[PDB]
């Protein structure tokens, strides 16, 4: 419902899916914790950052 | 494959997250197969859309 998130939280959405190291399905998980939680939006959004970063390369 | 996250990658994206009557439970999924195949940006797009209506009301 867009009465929880509508933008500032679809940000966050779209910098999750923008994680190149996380798949399909982790993703999907941080979105969905986001649209459900737009008050964790930044620690959700942190978490994915820190998942990405996890199994990056470097 | 493109990762660069074109323009229709990313409005397919949020169309999906727009979705009120789509429950999170079946955006994930889609969310899920465009990460993993930004090439059904637009198959996906169609099938939430399909779905989004089909729990929709009177």
């Amino acid at each position: 419902v867009d009465n929880k998130f509508n933008k500032e939280t679809q940000e966050a959405s779209w910098e999750i899916f923008t994680l190149p190291n996380l798949n399909g399905r982790q993703v999907a998980a941080f979105i969905s914790s986001l649209l459900d939680d737009p008050s964790q939006s930044a620690n959700l959004l942190a978490e994915a950052k820190k998942l990405n970063d996890a199994q990056a390369p470097k | 494959v493109d990762n660069k996250f074109n323009k229709e990658q990313q409005n397919a994206f949020y169309e999906i997250l727009h979705l009120p009557n789509l429950n999170e439970e079946q955006r994930n999924a889609f969310i899920q197969s465009l990460k993993d195949d930004p090439s059904q940006s637009a198959n996906l797009l169609a099938e939430a859309k399909k779905l989004n209506d089909a729990q929709a009301p009177k």
